[PDB]
This record gives structure tokens, sequence and C-alpha cells, in this order.
């Protein structure tokens, strides 16, 4: 009734887009058609799973929160954080009593500042791509640094000036076979900053 | 008038606290008695979600109250299968 | 012979970095590097299980002369 993956690879010109389960779909050619397209997305990876999405975390922690530049220069989070532990220590009689009888003039810092940090101040963030699909992971995998490039890291703990120690070694045993397509600049593709390869 | 036997009230006080300001006292005095117990047992299965949420490691689970936790102590078999 | 420990490293050299040094020259499909339950610090050493022990030999061959956070660290096959 419905042909296998072999057939669909040949028939299409996309035979990576081909999926696993694609072949019992009602139109596989469409979809694979519709698949090889330069505009589009995949299936969330939930479709499949038995879990719910975003669920079944359940017992790991987190930092709270990371605000932006201006609002850190502006400063709010240290009154903020001082009004809040004075208010935890404070009583429920104190509570009422500062009720009836208000304290204001806390903060009453401007509105200059924060006018400058909402217009002069203002930065555009690091926005992803239209084609980008968040799943569960999508928050460690920041590499795509290059391969065949070394680290920041590794370079200042090896004393690699920006001449590694074992970049002689890397260049006199060729290209490694794990990644086979990645060029390392300097010895085999004749490199700004800490990426010296791709 | 009997100025010494009247019911005790001072000046500036500000009055009875709400149904609410009550219900969120006594609800942080009941997290602050459930941490006091879980210091005291020294269970190292209770944890604090990002969200603020009583988790059990142990048995991975949340809870939405503290007395939630407080009963879940099944979790010996979950620990006897998370112990290997 | 897929799994190579990986040591001769220090405090600094984690098992991020030496993820981030595979990246760099051979991958690693896996990582194995317990840790002790009263000090749980990493030892610089090791179980990197990569992809195809041809990875591991490049790793234990030509990575194994780098200075892991100071240290010089060495690839042997496990
Ligand atoms: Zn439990």
């Amino acid at each position: 009734n419905r042909f296998t993956v072999a057939e669909l690879k040949q028939l299409v010109a996309r035979p990576d887009v081909v999926e696993m389960h694609d072949v019992t779909a009602q139109d596989p050619k469409l979809l694979v058609h519709l698949k090889a397209t330069r505009n589009s997305v995949p299936v969330p990876r939930h479709w499949c799973f038995k879990r719910k999405y975003l669920q079944g975390k359940r017992g790991i922690e987190k930092p709270p929160f990371e605000l932006p530049d201006f609002i850190k220069r502006t400063g709010i989070q240290e009154m903020r954080e001082a009004l809040q532990e004075k208010e935890e220590q404070k009583t429920m009689k104190s509570k009422m009593r500062e009720k009836v009888r208000p304290k204001m003039g806390k903060i009453d810092i401007d509105y200059q500042k924060l006018h400058d940090a909402f217009f002069k101040w203002q930065t555009k963030p690091k926005l992803t791509i239209h084609g980008d699909l968040y799943y569960e992971g999508k928050e460690f995998e920041t590499r795509l640094k290059k391969p065949g490039d070394l680290s920041d890291e590794l370079r200042i703990s090896l004393g690699m000036p920006v001449p590694p120690p074992w970049l002689i070694a890397m260049q006199r045993y060729g290209p490694p076979p794990s990644y086979p397509n990645l060029k390392i600049p300097g010895l085999n593709s004749p490199l700004y900053g800490d990426v010296f390869g791709t | 008038m009997d100025f010494q036997h009247r019911p005790g009230g001072k000046t500036g006080s500000g009055g009875v606290a709400s149904s609410s300001e009550s219900n969120r006292d006594r609800r942080e005095r009941l997290r602050q008695l459930a941490l006091e117990t879980i210091d005291i047992n020294k269970d190292p299965y209770f944890m604090k979600n990002h969200l603020g949420s009583y988790e059990c490691k142990l048995c991975l689970t949340l809870h939405n109250n503290e007395g939630s936790y407080l009963a879940h102590t099944k979790h010996q078999t979950n620990l006897a299968r998370r112990a290997a | 012979d897929a799994t190579v420990y990986v040591g001769g490293l220090d405090e600094k050299v984690s098992e991020p970095l030496l993820w981030e040094l595979f990246l760099q020259a051979g991958p690693v499909v896996n990582t194995h590097m317990p840790k002790d339950r009263v000090t749980g610090q990493h030892q610089g050493y090791g179980f990197v299980e990569f992809l195809s022990e041809e990875d591991a030999d490049y790793a234990i061959k030509i990575m194994n002369m780098i200075k892991l956070y100071g240290k010089p660290i060495r690839v042997n096959k496990a």
C-alpha cells in the first residue's frame, strides 16, 4: 500500500528530509516536497514522546532571572532587596503601624535615569533565527565554537599565544578522523579570536 | 469609668489584620515549621524549585503544600528503588 | 576501544572543558566523570566514550600532548 524509504529517497531530491515514519503518511511525496523547501520547520519532538512538553524535569534547580544591563545600571535591585530584607524582619504590628502611618521617599531617585535607560541606553538584544524551534534542551549546545579550533580557556591554560604546544602535533598528524570536514585555519586552511578554525 | 479595667488597647496600633494577611502569615509560619522539621530530620530529598515548589528528589514528586511533603514519609519503597 | 581515559589535568579543566577540547579535536559520545560523596570535585581524569575507535586513537596519539589547566593531559586506551 505504501512504498519503503528507498523509493522515497529515490523519488525525492532530498533523502535526508525523509522521516522514519513519513512513508505511512497519505501523501509522502507531497510531505517530502514540502519538507525540502528552504523556509520549513520540523515537527516538535513531543508528538513522539509520552512525556508532555517541558514537564518531566521535576528535580532540577535554576537561576531566577538575569536582568539586562541598563536595568542593573539603574540599580533598582539594590534598594529593592534592601527594602525586601527590611520588610522581612518587620512584624505585623509594625506592618499595620506603617499601614496607618506611611513613610514615602524610599527610593525617590529621579525620572531622568530611567528615561535614559529606556531611550539613550536602550540596547537591542540577541534574537534567534526564524527557523529556530526551542525544545527540551536548546540551552547547552552553544558551539554552533567551530570544530578544529581550540577554546580560549584551553588556549590560556596551555599557554597558547594569540602557538599552542599541541598544534605542531596536530599539523603533523593531519586532519582528525572524527571530523574530516572540519578545517583548522593557520595549519590546514591558511582565524580571528579564539576561533582559529572551522 | 473604670479606666484600669477596660480592655487593653494602645494608641498608634493599626488594628487587627484581615483574613488575607492572617492567611499568608499562617502559610509563612507553616513553611517555617516544615523547614524546621526538615532541618531537624535532616532529609536530603527536600528541594525548593526555581518557581518555589517542594520537590522530593528521592520520589521525584512535586508538592503543592508543605503538608503534602510532610505526609510524604510510598517514599520508603521509592528510596529503596533509588538506592541502587 | 572507543572509551579513552583522559587524565593529567587540574581543577580548572572539567568535563565541559574536556568536551570543548573534544569538539576542537575529536568527538566523544559519552562522558563518565564520577566524583566523591564528600569532596565532590573533578579529578581531571574521566572516561570519554568516543563515537568511533579512530577518534579515541587520535586522542591517545595526537591529542595527548596538550597542557590541560597547567598539567599535561594524557589519553590512554580504555
Ligand atoms: Zn519521597
